[PDB]
């Protein structure tokens, strides 16, 4: 029996309806980074004597 | 035999896109004087790393 509604089934079909689908779906992800720094350094000296 | 319609289609599109940047630059400079009142003296030195 159990092989029975294995290869021929439990169920017959009586009420069917007839039909196209469709489906969609569809993602998008987008990232972008930026990051930067500057240093920007100056030491300057003058000296005299006699 | 038994034939079945299955008239079907399936699609599936993955993509990916990467981009990545690294960017550096270092720059040095140092100037210097020496002063006597029979001599005078200058050193420069420059360096510039990318």
């Amino acid at each position: 029996i159990s092989r029975y509604f294995d290869r021929v089934g439990s169920h017959f079909l009586t009420g069917i309806v007839m039909g196209g689908r469709a489906i969609l779906a569809s993602s998008t992800n987008k990232l972008r980074v930026k990051r930067d720094y500057s240093v920007s350094v100056v030491a300057k000296a003058s000296y005299e004597g006699l | 035999v038994d034939v079945q319609q299955n008239d079907s289609a399936t699609y599936t599109n993955v993509s990916g896109n990467t981009i990545s940047e690294y960017q550096r630059s270092l720059a040095t400079s140092v100037a210097i004087e020496g002063r006597y009142n029979f001599f005078s003296g200058s050193l420069s030195t420059d360096f510039d790393s990318n």
